[PDB]
């Protein structure tokens, strides 16, 4: 019913999407900590043990 | 002489007042033209309507 501007809605929606991309780019690092295997196959031995 | 002074001054007073009404109506039309494209609210358009009234 147009109680706020279309432009202020566009700016707030831009802030929404521009913070949602920051959540994506900060979730990429949590996916990097659990080190996913890049390809399927037979793994050798762990060069670094836990703690290093 | 009262009637002569009032007939002498009310033409200038109403010319000034009609120029005020015309300037406030142009300000309302420009606030409407900012409202129609979307950069301005509806409450500021209503403030311009009430200054016109």
């Amino acid at each position: 019913d147009q109680a706020v501007s279309k432009q202020q809605y566009a700016d707030a929606n831009a802030a929404y999407l521009q913070s949602k991309a920051a959540v994506e780019q900060a979730r990429i690092n949590l996916r990097y900590t659990k080190v996913l295997s890049p390809i399927s196959g037979r793994i050798g031995r762990s060069a670094v043990t836990e703690g290093a | 002489a009262d009637g002569l002074a009032a007939r002498g001054t009310f033409t200038e007073q109403l010319q000034a007042q009609r120029d005020l009404v015309k300037a406030s109506d142009e300000y309302y039309q420009l606030a409407d033209k900012r409202y129609r494209t979307g950069v301005d609210n509806y409450l500021t358009l209503l403030d311009a309507q009430r200054s016109l009234f």
